[PDB]
């Protein structure tokens, strides 16, 4: 089974910096990688599915990178409503697996 | 229209329906085996393309008894199909060389 | 030669757009693609993008911040990068290269050193380096020239029209109050000057700007 | 000159035609997906070919919708190909077999 | 993405020595790795190719080997000429990457 590694647990960034996000993957998946945001008592959203494609509905200032083990999850400009919890999910594989998730911290 | 061309075209569209069943049957039967790849639809499409091509990337392969099983009709049906287009191709090239010599 | 063509210099205010040119010239192929080059001063090279121009598709570098749009015309051979909003960070030099479509970049142009400030463009002032009346020679003589308050970089220092190539340090800049000043030494035999003339030509593309300045000993 | 040996020569030059627009559409398809590798004009040429024959060496394939569209129309055009050529031959021998027996 | 590493970042060779430029890529692209040399102030010029061939125009003290992810950079007897900053890239797998750099130093 795939293991997807998110380090670090938590991200502290300044309003409006950059920041970003690694998910690594225990074995080469392609760009089989999706990322979903949970808020305090919300239920996941998908942001980011097949590593870097949009998602209708989702600000531009989301995207993603990355393909074989190494994926990226970006926020240009960093604001309050993205203090969430991100996470990594592969569908290269069976069973499918999520890593085990990165808080921000503004 | 002849025989053999109504079967070229009934043959195509039956490797056509090959493939989409194979790829749904496919996912079906490979979802549940820990390591298996071909388990979402579009790429198991691709992969009962590749399969009733013989084309051989080995890019995608079922592991489990019934996604073999579903890949052997895919290359059977695939194989086939396209001997029947040959044999469908040689029924007209040896037709139109009797007339060539009046026959 | 000189096949890829790149303007030497734009300054950008931030919050503004630049749209860099690179025209090709030699063998030209439908199936060429030009690529663009981000170096910032003293770091590595980073790939930004790719056109073929042949049928106007382009990729882009998906790791960093999208500040590119790359476009062709196939009409004048010229490969065009529109950057936008841009921030200090994206101050760098920008190559335009041509691949064959297989893998590696066999001609670069000089590239497009883009600077993002709200300072005024500022050509040069140029003014000669040539010995007091008590220094002694020996059998080379040291000359110079001062190229003082230019913005934005790059100036270009050749000496007797590039004609005068050994004996030659052109320092790096230093920025002052807005301003770059540096200056340019040549080293020639104290036999030849001053009866071979010596003269530094200071070019500053972005103000347009090329200029000469000859170095006569001390009156 | 017989239909069949018309057809065959025919067939030929189309698929040398179909290998050279493949490499380059594929190139075209596949330079923009991160781990591509079927993004160079040479090799995709040697792709071409390894995938019109089906010969399945798997160092290259498409991972990209139209790069796999691209694959499936040269995958098509080869194996068709070479069944025309079968075809032929077939042609060949019936009609050199009626000779043999006088008809 | 392939991760190109260039260790050491700086190379200091007396006058005549051989010199070598380690380029690591962090996953196997056969020979698909190329040579930049760039000086102060010039554009990077294509050194070798394919990781072993050469240039017309290059001197022929600059060769190149290795496949997979071990890669060299070569030169036979330096000089000074030489001093530049040298770059690998790969054309294995999308997107085109390029090493960090390493600079000769004399």
């Amino acid at each position: 089974d795939i293991l997807l590694t998110q380090s670090p647990a938590i991200l502290s960034v300044s309003p409006g910096e950059r920041v970003s996000f690694s998910c690594r993957a225990s074995q080469s998946i392609g760009t089989d990688i999706h990322w979903y945001q949970q808020r305090t008592n919300g239920s996941p959203r998908l942001l980011i599915k097949y590593a870097s494609e949009s998602i209708s509905g989702i600000p531009s200032r989301f995207s993603g990178s990355g393909s074989g083990t190494d994926f990226t999850l970006s926020i240009n400009s960093v604001e309050s409503e993205d203090i969430a919890n991100y996470y990594c999910q592969q569908s290269n594989r069976w069973p499918f697996t999520f890593g085990s998730g990165t808080k921000l911290e503004i | 229209s002849a025989l053999h061309w109504r079967a070229a075209g009934a043959a195509t569209v039956l490797l056509v329906i090959v493939l989409l069943a194979g790829s749904y049957l496919a996912v079906l039967a490979e979802r549940g085996a820990p390591g298996a790849q071909l388990i979402t639809y579009p790429r198991a499409l691709w992969w009962s393309v590749e399969t009733a091509t013989t084309v051989g990337y080995g890019d995608l392969y079922p592991v489990t008894l019934w996604g073999r099983c579903v890949a052997v009709v895919v290359m059977v049906a695939g194989i086939t199909s396209f001997g029947l287009v040959t044999a469908a191709l040689a029924t007209w090239f040896v037709g139109r060389e009797q007339e060539r010599r009046g026959h | 030669q000189v096949q890829l063509q790149q303007p030497g210099a734009e300054l950008v205010k931030p919050g503004a757009s630049v749209k860099l040119s690179c025209k090709a010239s030699g063998y030209t192929f439908t199936s060429d693609w030009i690529h663009w080059v981000k170096q910032r001063p003293g770091h590595g090279l980073e790939w930004i993008g790719e056109i073929i121009p042949s049928y106007g598709r382009a990729n882009y570098n998906e790791k960093i911040q999208k500040k590119a749009t790359l476009t062709a015309d196939k009409s004048s051979s010229t490969a065009f990068m529109q950057l936008s909003s841009l921030t200090s960070e994206d101050s760098a030099v920008y190559y335009c290269a041509r691949e064959r479509g297989d893998g590696y970049f066999a001609v670069w142009g000089a590239g497009t050193t883009v600077t993002v400030s709200s300072a005024k463009t500022t050509p040069p002032s140029v003014y000669p380096l040539a010995p007091g009346s008590a220094a002694q020679t020996n059998s080379m003589v040291t000359l110079g020239c001062l190229v003082k308050g230019y913005f934005p970089e790059p100036v270009t220092v050749t000496w007797n029209s590039g004609s005068l190539s050994s004996g030659v340090h052109t320092f790096p800049a230093v920025l002052q109050s807005d301003l770059y000043t540096l200056s340019s030494s040549v080293t020639v035999p104290s036999s030849s000057w001053p009866s071979e003339t010596v003269t530094c030509n200071v070019a500053h593309p972005a103000s347009s700007t090329k200029v000469d300045k000859k170095i006569v000993p001390r009156d």
